[PDB]
């Protein structure tokens, strides 16, 4: 329990895959407009989609338009789908722990009769 | 594999036991904790037979009641601990295992000593048999008081004042716990004139006067020279606060007081810091064994009747833990381990502040006879009829017990008797008009 | 079409974030509680993170009790942070997007 | 009214300044529990405004409901000079017991510069203790033995030995350690002396030891301090806590008088600064340590656990001679030393290797890395791994690099010429989470 | 070039402060003066910081009516002086100055001892209201 550190993570790592996100939008959409530019995207971004903002300062160098295409998708992204978030989350956690929970309990009495 | 957890391990009587009451962090169960805290305070690291040296957790109950709170019993090898050293079985037991990331909060609630290590600590310098032998004071109660206020006022004055009360009918007086040296009353004047009031007071009323004088000090060098010109000075009695000072400058301390006969008065400043949350810290309960085994003739347990229940059975039982000989664990009174002694001298227990004299009948019914009843700040006719109100109200008092009264039940008259004597202790109880709820009847 | 599943995704990612969460606090627990577990509980975990509910299955397997225990506080975190970031993700990038124009808008 | 209560005085210089943050009880108005803290620490022929002290503000701490900060101002006349003992007593003597309050915490204490000016610090302090040690443009490495008794002083003298040879420039004794009956303390001297002097003259590096010599008695403190002396140890250690603040002073100032290095060690604290809503805070346990004397004090590991935030800043407050205020980092006044000397910080326990260039980037040249436990090859390949490890992060940042996101590198890199720092890394797997992508 | 006469400084108050009155030599102008006596009382040598020793003279005034005759003030870090030390505070302040070849005479007039610098000293062993009730 330090939620304080906990939370600010959580945050960067979901606007972090939010930015990932916002890439695949931008992929699938100019991948109808631009084939020679949805395989130049996809070559440049391989592998660095693991920090949001460490793109970000790559991709201003390269393309300022393509730069701020992103910062606007996932600008609308988390302003649309944020809200919905902590309860599917937490009910699915619950879902999956409970059930664990009736397999690990399931595992339990099966072993139990066997002893 | 866990081998700091031990619950069929019967106790050595050799061993040191303490009781920790912690909540665990979600997760965490309960004997993952009190494993990880007997191997803190001990070995701790995870071709020898390390055994004798491991400190063996060896029993765990959840609290009655609070949820997410348990007791962990742990016993130490009597060879974990340096003689005489309060400091060392400090360090070894709180050192280190408050501070776990696995633990929302820890409270050490007892220690049970074992005989063989009470025996490694000289205590008090005297102890409650010797200091009435001492001070030829027998049969009741000791009244001290404090004079109000601090500095802003001269050594000439305060010495006055100090006469004042003693003459008045006293046998104490304090320094208030934050006077020590400042720009406005360097200690030598102070003990100078406090000196001096004794002296004089003690001639022209017959009986033994003293004064606690505070030596607490920056440095053990200037604690000393402190002591060592009371001792100058022929002043039976020095006061020393053990926790802000620390508990290696006190057993120093407590030391030279025996070797030159004067009393040591001991006031716990800064306790509240410590002992007041129920979920963290140690309870005053240890530090009051800790205080009884580095040395000192007396010690601040705070009032039983400003604070309510539950503090008084927890005091009673610690009152009794620095008073008797044996006591007998009793969980009802916050007494976790039966402790012993073995002969050890007494520490007699000071009742302070907030209390005004309509609280004597009770508190000679809760402390009895040996108790220090200290009385600071006001009567409406100065110092001396303060005291002797306060004087009177106590005699009166100890009589009605002898006779056979029930203190409780006649507190009121046993006062307002005495009142047609004393003018002043009329003037004092006349103060107070007291406040008792009547429901309607008819 | 795309916000049902890009949000379907989102949250088995949550999911399985703080699962690893949850394990770097059960590390940490352990880290002073009992080193030796820790240690162990480390090196098995290394690489496995990807899946958080792959994760569980695979720890059932190995010590059950410390499977468990990251299942109970996996679902602490949640409940008592989840509330909270709708309001920090959103004011996180709307916050990164008005201080990245600026540096655009002079160089 | 209340005349402990000002809410229009501004702090004279010369003011002692006191940060509380407490609960009132329900129905307990703010200013009246600000000026019962005042009155009560302070004072209560009234020509005594001199001497009252003043509660000169009270604000809510943003979010926290029912939690207030009340800032009270103390006069340079209520406090003996060069005493920690009486300036606690004087500020946290009484005022945790009102029944009023449901909890009390001292988080900060601004000591005016005439008060600062009365007391030692520390015996020598970072900059001077180089020039004793010869240690420059690094942290300083140490490291602590394991286990503490079950070990003859002949063989914890060997495990010593050990360490510093295998380039370490401080070992430990485990803090409960003082005289027991299987480990006398005289005989524990006699034998990490003698592993000091060896291993200093196959290095040719100045080695340490930090003896401890935490006792029952003041008496008992200084035979040992000065028999250590008597060996010609560079330095000692001490619980300043459990010991006791007067105690301490004492130790300190005969260290200066006898140029001994002084290393603090912080047993106990996690009993009074752990809880955020009651106690005192270790930033102002540390300030007190500062002013009471000594050289080296456990400011706790970084890395583990707002922790950052709130460390950093008294980190800050030991080690510099100006400190601005600044909330956010946990400074409440800004602070003055009139050039009494830092005290260095260690960073102590849970840390093992891939921590380094953190720690290095974290803290600086003027820290000590200690590192208490284990390598799979035996004490001295574990001190050279983590001297080693070390030597590579100050060159990587002397030369430009980022310590955070190059850290992997710099130890994989320098890790292919030390096989010791091979095996030590080999150690520990590291766990990094991606996210499912294609 | 001359670093040790700054007539914008406000003195801290921690700073030492001694106000000097002198008669300069033919020739030498005021501030000459005024800069050296700062400089030989404190540094004096004429990659580091230096600042925070050097001392500084802050201000320049001839005396009312007396011709030749002007008051010097000077600035001293407090980090210049030993605690409870007059002797070094003397060694320090009047140690030298006073025999400059480029003055006439030299006069000390008055110090201002900090408060930070005083809270050093023990004072008198009693004092006037002690000594009463002694």
């Amino acid at each position: 329990m330090n939620l304080k550190q906990i939370a600010k993570d959580t945050a960067k790592t979901l606007q972090s895959y939010l930015t990932y996100q916002a890439l695949r939008t931008v992929l699938a959409q100019l991948g109808e407009t631009n084939p020679p530019l949805a395989l130049w995207l996809h070559n440049f971004s391989a592998g660095k989609v693991q920090d949001g903002e460490k793109y970000i300062e790559e991709l201003f160098l390269e393309k300022p338009d393509l730069a701020l295409r992103i910062m606007t998708v996932r600008e609308h992204i988390a302003e649309e789908i944020a809200e919905f978030l902590p309860e599917m989350v937490v009910t699915g956690i619950q879902q999956a722990n409970m059930e664990k929970r009736r397999q690990h309990l399931e595992r339990m009495t099966q072993v139990s009769l066997s002893h | 594999k866990l081998t700091y957890y031990t619950p069929d391990y019967t106790p050595k009587d050799t061993d040191l036991l303490a009781a920790f009451r912690f909540s665990p962090q979600p997760g965490v169960p309960a004997d993952e904790a009190g494993a990880a805290i007997a191997a803190e305070s001990s070995t701790g690291t995870w071709l020898t037979d390390m055994d004798r040296y491991k400190g063996k957790c060896y029993h765990i109950e959840p609290v009655q009641g609070e949820e997410n709170s348990y007791f962990a019993f742990i016993a130490y090898p009597l060879d974990l601990f340096e003689e005489g050293s309060v400091t060392n079985i400090l360090t070894s037991i709180v050192g280190n295992v408050f501070g776990f990331k696995a633990i929302r909060s820890l409270r050490l609630e007892d220690i049970r000593f074992p005989v063989a290590l009470v025996k490694t600590f000289q205590g008090p310098p005297h102890g409650i048999q010797v200091e009435r032998d001492l001070l030829n004071k027998y049969g009741r109660p000791m009244l001290g008081c404090t004079i109000k206020p601090k500095l802003g006022l001269s050594a000439k004055n305060y010495g006055r004042a100090v006469y004042e009360c003693l003459r008045g009918g006293l046998d104490f007086t304090k320094d208030d716990e934050n006077i020590n040296s400042q720009p406005f009353q360097r200690w030598r004047d102070r003990f100078l004139f406090v000196a001096d009031a004794i002296h004089k007071s003690q001639a022209e009323t017959g009986e033994i006067k003293g004064h606690y004088l505070n030596v607490t000090a920056p440095t053990c060098e200037e604690m000393m020279k402190r002591a060592e010109f009371a001792k100058e000075l022929g002043m039976p009695i020095i006061m020393h606060d053990f926790l802000t000072a620390g508990f290696t400058a006190n057993t120093t301390l407590a030391k030279w007081c025996r070797d030159n006969g004067v009393l040591l008065h001991i006031h716990r400043a800064m306790h509240a810091v410590i002992d007041r949350q129920r979920n963290h810290g140690i309870h005053f309960r240890v530090l009051a064994k800790c205080l009884r085994l580095s040395g000192g003739d007396h010690l601040h347990s705070g009032t039983v009747v400003g604070k309510l229940e539950g503090d008084k059975a927890s005091t009673l039982g610690f009152v009794d833990l620095m008073r008797e000989d044996h006591i007998e664990a009793d969980r009802s009174r916050g007494v976790f381990f039966t402790q012993d002694w073995a002969s050890m001298p007494g520490v007699l227990p000071v009742a302070s502040g907030g209390i005004h004299v309509w609280h004597m009948p009770a508190l000679v019914e809760i402390f009895g006879d040996d108790s220090v009843l200290q009385f600071g700040g006001g009567h409406p006719w100065g110092n001396a009829p303060g005291a002797t109100a306060n004087r009177v109200a106590l005699e009166a008092c100890v009589q009605a017990r002898n006779e056979g009264r029930d203190l409780y039940r006649e507190g009121g008259d046993i006062l307002r008797e005495a009142g047609k004597w004393s003018p002043e202790l009329a003037a004092a109880l006349d103060l107070w008009k007291e406040i008792k709820f009547e429901f309607e009847t008819m």
